[PDB]
């Protein structure tokens, strides 16, 4: 019924979601740990 | 479902860096370094009474 298909030429790829929050920094208040945890979350979009 | 979260009230102690020069036991010593001690065979100190 027909001869010429239409075919995919690029393969798929993944997305990122969710992974473990590990850091760690070398004291600068004590807070801004946390503002290094929005920063790697940043990263990841 | 797994959720993974982070706390923000409380952090860890991981290492406790403890220096030998920040104990009271470094009188005792004299802490002369060499960069080139494996190189060497018997070495001597001289003693004059």
């Amino acid at each position: 019924e027909d001869t010429e298909a239409d075919v995919p030429v690029t393969y798929g790829e993944m997305v990122l979601n969710g992974a473990n929050l590990v850091t760690a920094l070398v004291m600068r208040s004590l807070d801004d740990v946390g503002r290094h945890l929005l920063e790697m979350q940043e990263e990841q979009l | 479902d797994v959720e993974f979260d982070a706390l923000l009230g409380s952090y860890c102690n991981t290492l406790s860096l403890v220096r030998f020069l920040e104990l009271g036991l470094s009188v005792a010593c004299v802490c002369t370094k060499f960069p080139e001690l494996a190189y060497m065979n018997e070495g001597r100190v001289q003693f004059e009474v």
